[PDB]
């Protein structure tokens, strides 16, 4: 048995399914096709936030290649974009993947 | 600008050479969804109109 507990918006709490595409479903957590288990989710604003707010949880937003289901991608790799080769500027046409 | 949405803009490509990756310019691409083809191999193939 594995289990993986994280938190999320709800905006894309129906995304984690097999056979979804997007953004958190693409570029944070992969599903496999043939995947057997059960989600659960419930919520907490009213005892995980803050009047100044939380900064603490951070999201994928940019990936060069598609993730492969159950493959965490922990890298902090400045996108490469345009036509400019950064060496770690973080400018323009370089964004902050999180 | 762009038109209303009763009445689209519809255009006809010609022959040229088309790089599905000039589109990848615009950053956000809220829904990106290909129904009769796959996109990663929208490079590699030859299309009538």
């Amino acid at each position: 048995v594995y289990a993986d507990s994280f938190v999320i918006r709800g905006n894309e709490v129906s995304q984690i399914a097999p056979g979804q595409t997007g953004n958190i479903a693409d570029y944070n957590y992969k599903l496999p096709d043939d995947f057997t288990g059960c989600v659960i989710a419930w919520n907490s604003n009213k005892l995980d936030s803050k009047v100044s707010g939380n900064y603490n949880y951070l999201y994928r937003l940019f990936r060069k290649s598609k993730l492969k289901p159950f493959e965490r991608d922990i890298s902090t790799e400045i996108y490469q974009a345009g036509n400019k080769p950064c060496n770690g500027v973080a400018g323009f046409n370089c964004y902050f993947p999180l | 600008r762009f038109a209303s949405v009763y009445a689209w803009n519809r255009k006809r490509i010609s022959n040229c050479v088309a790089d599905y990756s000039v589109l990848y310019n615009f950053a956000p691409f809220f829904a990106f969804k290909c129904y009769g083809v796959s996109p990663t191999k929208l490079n590699d193939l030859c299309f009538t109109n």
